């Protein structure tokens, strides 16, 4: 529900357990409003995606920092 | 292990096929709104509520087709337009659809007060109040589309670019429901209830008994008083009639009578509004049912990752559907459209 094409984006289906290494991340996006589920996504040096809980106090804390 | 559910397929599917299809269908669909918007004004002039609903309806998709080339882009490259184009261009996405459904139900409601209420309809169908009507009416189409510009977004998902409408995670099920919902009661349910309701006070008033007249010397023949001293019982309709009975007026057989003006005029009049409303709902109304089917997802069960890329397949491919018709309406001027199709001949003839 939003404008076109919102079908192309990808969602996650499960959070990583643990923090990632503060060091190891580059940026970060939300998933779609299409997708099921809230999501942050992490990409890495690497450019690994690895999906987060949004809920999650050191998902938000990494978002926080990400944007300094 | 937790990485995004790839619909890459999908994704370099849709990058081929998408781009010329939407080229297409803003060459037809500008081409076709314009030529409908100068005939509305400079051959059929606006005399009428209906007139200005038709043209109101060309610019509602008009908005829709000016964005259709940067969709045709964004699906064969990436968001190369920033953040502000992005909420600009959803914006006139949303204007145009909502704009779009609303002149459709305004254009079968003035259509239906001129056929079930006439004598209502005398005062109520002025021109001015045609164009105030128009002019909240792209008000309201404003503000339904507010929330949607506001939860759209440009940004960098990784190495692409997109654009793409995000909710509040705390308050996430919440809004994708009431976006969701936004759409589907005012894209679907509300023209369908007006559809039912109008059209059945319609088809009552339409198949009432139709008058006649003789093409030869111009006789009605009033189905309500028959014709007492040629042996016709009054409320007799014309097909009820003995076949061996001749115009009272010249004598010739009911082969030479055709309906009055003023009910195939009527008759013609409920076919395009009928027309227009039903090909909407075949174009559309399979995009807000896959739409209910994803926001429920975890509902039907569908919310993994291989069910939600055929969710996701299906979404695409009505969402593009309902894209491709904002070059529908014309085309369906050309093939219902008496009046449309003559003015275009005149059109022509115009350029010789
Ligand atoms: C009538 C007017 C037009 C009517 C609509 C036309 C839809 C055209 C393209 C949709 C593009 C979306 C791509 C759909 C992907 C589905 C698919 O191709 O399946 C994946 C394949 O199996 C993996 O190998
Ligand atoms: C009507 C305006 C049409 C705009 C066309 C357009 O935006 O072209 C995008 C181009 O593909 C960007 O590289
Ligand atoms: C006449 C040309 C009609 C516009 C076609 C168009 O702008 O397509 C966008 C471009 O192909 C996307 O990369
Ligand atoms: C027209 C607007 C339609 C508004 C539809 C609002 C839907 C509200 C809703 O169902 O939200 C789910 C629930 O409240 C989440 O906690
Ligand atoms: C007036 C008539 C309006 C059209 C009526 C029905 C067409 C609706 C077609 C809906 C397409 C359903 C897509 C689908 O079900 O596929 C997803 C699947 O669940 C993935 O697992
Ligand atoms: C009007 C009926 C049009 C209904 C069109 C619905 C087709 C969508 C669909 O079912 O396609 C999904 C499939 O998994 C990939 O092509
Ligand atoms: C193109 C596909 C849809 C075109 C619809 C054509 C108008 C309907 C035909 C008719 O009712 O006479
Ligand atoms: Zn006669």
């Amino acid at each position: 529900q939003g404008p076109p094409l919102m079908a192309l984006q990808s969602c996650c289906f499960a959070y990583i357990a643990r923090p990632l290494p503060r060091a190891h991340i580059k940026e970060y996006f939300y998933t779609s409003g299409k997708c099921s589920n809230p999501a942050v996504v992490f990409v890495t040096r690497k450019n690994r995606q690895v999906c987060a809980n949004p809920e999650k106090k050191w998902v938000r804390e990494y978002i926080n920092s990400l944007e300094m | 292990t937790s990485e995004p559910c790839q619909k890459i397929n999908v994704k370099q599917i849709a990058a081929r096929l998408l781009p010329p299809l939407y080229s297409l269908v803003f060459i037809f669909g500008f081409v076709g709104n314009m030529l409908v918007i100068l005939i509305l004004i400079n051959y059929k002039r606006l005399k009428s509520m209906t007139d200005i609903y038709l043209l109101n309806l060309a610019i509602s998709d008009l908005f829709f087709l000016l964005t259709v080339p940067f969709w045709a882009h964004y699906a064969a490259a990436q968001w190369d337009f920033g953040n502000t184009m992005c909420q600009l261009l959803t914006g006139l996405y949303f204007i145009g659809f909502f704009s779009g459904i609303f002149f459709i139900i305004l254009l079968t409601i003035d259509r239906y007060l001129a056929v079930v209420h006439a004598v209502f309809a005398l005062k109520a169908r002025t021109v001015t109040f045609g164009v105030v009507t128009s002019v909240i009416t792209w008000v309201v189409a404003v503000f339904a589309s507010l929330p949607n510009i506001i939860f759209t977004r440009s940004q960098k998902e990784g190495l692409h670019y997109t654009c793409s409408s995000h909710f509040p995670y705390s308050q996430y099920q919440f809004w994708k429901n009431f976006q969701t919902l936004k759409i589907v009661i005012l894209g679907l349910v509300l023209p369908l209830l007006v559809m039912v309701i109008c059209y059945s006070g319609i088809l009552k008033t339409l198949l009432r008994m139709k008058k006649y007249t003789c093409t030869v010397c111009g006789y009605i023949y009033n189905p309500e008083d028959g014709d007492p001293d040629n042996g016709v019982n009054p409320g007799t309709d014309f097909k009820d009639i003995p076949d061996d009975w001749v115009c009272p007026l010249c004598g010739v057989g009911k082969d030479q009578f055709e309906e009055v003006e003023e009910e195939k005029k009527r008759h013609r009049d409920v076919r395009l509004i009928f027309t227009i409303m039903i090909v909407y709902f075949l174009f559309w109304a399979p995009y807000n049912i896959v739409l209910l089917l994803n926001t429920f997802q975890e509902f039907f069960g569908l919310n993994n990752c291989s069910s939600s890329n055929r969710l996701d397949q299906a979404m695409q491919v009505t969402e593009t559907l309902g894209m491709t018709h904002c070059c529908i309406n014309p085309i369906i001027y050309a093939f219902v459209g008496e009046e449309f199709r003559n003015y275009l001949l005149v059109f022509f003839q115009k350029h010789i």
